[PDB]
DNA sequence: ATCAATATCCACCTGCAGATTCTACCAAAAGTGTATTTGGAAACTGCTCCATCAAAAGGCATGTTCAGCGGAATTCCGCTGAACATGCCTTTTGATGGAGCAGTTTCCAAATACACTTTTGGTAGAATCTGCAGGTGGATATTGAT
DNA sequence: ATCAATATCCACCTGCAGATTCTACCAAAAGTGTATTTGGAAACTGCTCCATCAAAAGGCATGTTCAGCGGAATTCCGCTGAACATGCCTTTTGATGGAGCAGTTTCCAAATACACTTTTGGTAGAATCTGCAGGTGGATATTGAT
């Protein structure tokens, strides 16, 4: 067998996808929580296909711009590993949360 | 001394 | 006949830019040489992003510039960067950046 | 009976223009130009919004050029506004003299 | 003409969608209780634009959200988006 | 010479009836003046930008509405809507 | 004679807000109903505010609102902090805050 | 030095109105240099406001203005 | 016989006192010498409204005492309670005024 | 636990800056009314794009196993930062003249708005061209075991 | 270090979705004219801002001592990554029905323009009031040494 270490495949991932710009959330499981999330808010509502493709582009980019900030604070905490309570550091500093 | 202002503030709404 | 855009030396339309001035209410009153100045400054930030992303398209061996070499454009120089700080461009993807200390010793 | 469809304009002609001028040998897929267009859209509007502003803070009515120039001032960074008001000057004296 | 019924769909976010997400935003390790917090975030941050768009949906009197009600709320949220209309 | 416009006196009217035996302070009654000029431009803005969306010219109690909707959290939101509607009624009545 | 004001059950200008509107190039029109419920709702806020500085003012065992009051108003509940969560009140200090953390054993 | 004038118990009283308990000799050099920043972006556009307007005196609503188009509003100066 | 309060103790007690107060902790006249001097260089023989000079305190130090909170929560959030400058830089980088 | 030094709390007092009440003037703003004009709702309907379905296949998700290496606990020493006394200098304050410049009024030329026609550029749709995405194959760059 | 397993890089091929060029129609921009309005140049005035000085006040710079804290070293258990087997559900493609979007015509309630009268809000300036900041006294809670 050979088993590349801990690490090294996560590197390969991480330079892969910031090379590409495809998204990264499967398009019809997507299309399904935006669905059941505008339900909740009004019934019998229809989406322009670009309407909901807009809401993935902008979601990943918020959410990928997100990571980043969160993986600061691990870092900034000595570690590699992000944790929730990176996310909440970021989002309260960004003013998200308060 | 009580609001005697005629609008609905969330706290009159408790 | 000859049109405003070529009086002022623009590729952008004055005429055009002048008409969206007064549909937008921004003021009663819209002077003529307003839209001759901010089609001028809409051509030249065009120039300015078409140039660098032209650039980010020949290094990939493309000659059709994508979203993703606007991106690169954009996010490469520092005032475009900041003029755009709070702006997405769609299939744009990030730039190559990996925190020093993730990498292996 | 057939009816027109409302024409969407867009800046696209002109911004391949003055995609010749600086590459002449490239072009550009129709993603990349509706981002050209939102960045058309939205410069202006930022100009535009923040002369309005100046104007009604001096209790002027109408929005010069000069408006547009303090604005550029304000909302471009350092070097992209220097050459923004070149253009712009440039261009505002060149119309003038025909 | 039976629709039917939508429910636990934010576990369509999967565990390998958010290590891709968290791999552009150049992560390389991640902890196990990260999948649900960013279902959460992501929850939130959907409530808030299909909301504001939403709202837009209806000023019009439509019954279709459309691009640009999406991109108008993305705005006002300030996140402004390029590519579908703005 | 020229007028200073403000919002003072109609602050001050609402305070006497919320809280009678309150007073302000002219620091505070200027930082109030700053809040309702604030919030009305951010409404008038987004109402305006709303009608601009719909190729409207005109702004109504509609635009204002919605915009007070997309603005103001929650329950705000609730209330405001609330007396916005109550006085258009009351004013169409007399 | 008769105010709109009065006629809406306002103590707010509804004639000013219109003039307002008007100058504030907002839309070529105002319809008539805009400026009395933007008035109105412009009269909530402003009581919903008075009503919480004033208890604020009341706690600290004062008759006169101050901006200290207003601040802790605002910055008490939870909507009003979010409505103004990118506005600074001068004078008005900030809330009493301690990281527990940082408190002795 | 006018920025030296910003003194260290200065920067401490500030800090401790934003609930800090320790703090490195470091930051009262960083400090100064982010205030430094602060006001050159807040002052310069309003300035430009001011040479707008053709006055040569800065008004506190060139300042009002210049907060708010940097998201940062202030009440209690105009409005 | 001297008595000394421990570190920390008066630190506890001048957040408790100056998270009380609201006014002005930076001295009105070096700030506003620094005020004038930073606007020289973008427009000369410049006078200042008393108004706007003050404005400009207010919102600074409500600039700068907000931000040593946020610098305050990544010291805690890398176990510190001591402020440090990557402390401030980590805060002003997710704020987005770094970068 | 005792005991002392020091901070903090509370009730009461009072001089005064800032707030309030009183009055007059007036320009400007709000209301009222008639005359006129236009936007946007309604009804109608043509057409686009959305919801849904069917079918086939593989890209990708899921769940497991297994071990490396990361996070967090613990210990500990050096050093940094807090507390504090000492003494000195910067800032604050309040007055004064000095005056620079902001704000007000009037004036009038230039600039813009407004209206009618003529002209031309930008759009949509149809036909025609081509960059590159996706696959294959082979040389080389990287990683990890020994 | 050497060597094997695996990823990565680059060149070539090609069919086609997507781009570009081609053509015709019309809405929009340009031209010409008369009517209207704004903002600036100019003169002037009162205000607020700068400079200065002096005096009282008080905050800050400095140096020292020591406690408590930051960071480094060490240890280890459990988590989280790499790899794999399995099979499912997403993606792709192509069809259809029809909901609802978007274009058109008509028509009136609502809005605007204009004229004219009443009211009110802002200013100023004098006189008067008053909430509470600052200070005192004296009781006790807090903190730290022993
Ligand atoms: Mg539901
Ligand atoms: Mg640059
Ligand atoms: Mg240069
Ligand atoms: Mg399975």
């Amino acid at each position: 067998p050979h088993r590349y270490r801990p690490g090294t495949v996560a590197l390969r991932e991480i330079r892969r996808y910031q090379k590409s710009t495809e998204l990264l959330i499967r398009k019809l499981p997507f299309q399904r929580l935006v669905r059941e999330i505008a339900q909740d808010f009004k019934t019998d509502l229809r989406f322009q296909s670009s309407a909901v493709m807009a809401l993935q582009e902008a979601s990943e980019a918020y959410l990928v711009a997100l990571f980043e900030d969160t993986n600061l604070c691990a870092i900034h905490a000595k570690r590699v590993t992000i944790m929730p309570k990176d996310i909440q550091l970021a989002r309260r500093i960004r003013g998200e949360r308060a | 001394g009580k609001s005697t202002h005629p609008m609905v503030t969330r706290s009159k709404a408790d | 006949a000859k049109t405003r855009s070529s009086r002022a030396g623009l590729q952008f339309p004055v005429g055009r830019v002048h008409r969206l001035l007064r549909k937008g209410n921004y003021a009663e009153r819209v002077g003529a040489g307003a839209p001759v100045y901010l089609a001028a400054v809409l051509e030249y930030l065009t120039a300015e992003i078409l140039e660098l992303a032209g650039n980010a398209a020949r290094d990939n061996k493309k000659t059709r510039i994508i979203p993703r070499h606007l991106q690169l454009a954009v996010r490469n120089d520092e005032e475009l960067n900041k003029l755009l700080g709070r702006v997405t461009i769609a299939q744009g993807g990030v730039l190559p950046n990996i925190q020093s200390v993730l990498l292996p010793k | 009976k057939k009816r027109r469809k409302t024409r969407k304009e867009s800046y696209a002609i002109y911004v391949y223009k003055v995609l010749k001028q600086v590459h002449p040998d490239t072009g550009i897929s129709s993603k990349a130009m509706s981002i050209m267009n939102s960045f058309v859209n939205d410069v202006f509007e930022r100009i535009a919004g923040e002369a309005s502003r100046l104007a009604h803070y001096n209790k002027r009515s109408t929005i010069t050029s000069r408006e547009i120039q303090t604005a550029v001032r304000l909302l471009l960074p350092g070097e992209l506004a220097k050459h923004a008001v070149s253009e712009g000057t440039k261009a505002v004296t060149k119309y003038t003299s025909a | 003409r039976h629709r039917k019924v939508l429910r636990d769909n934010i576990q369509g976010i999967t565990k390998p969608a958010i290590r891709r997400l968290a791999r552009r935003g150049g992560v390389k390790r991640i902890s196990g209780l990260i999948y649900e917090e960013t279902r959460g975030v992501l929850k939130v941050f959907l409530e808030n634009v299909i909301r504001d768009a939403v709202t837009y949906t209806e000023h019009a009197k439509r019954k279709t959200v459309t691009a640009m009600d999406v991109v108008y709320a993305l705005k006002r949220q300030g996140r402004t988006l390029y590519g579908f209309g703005g």
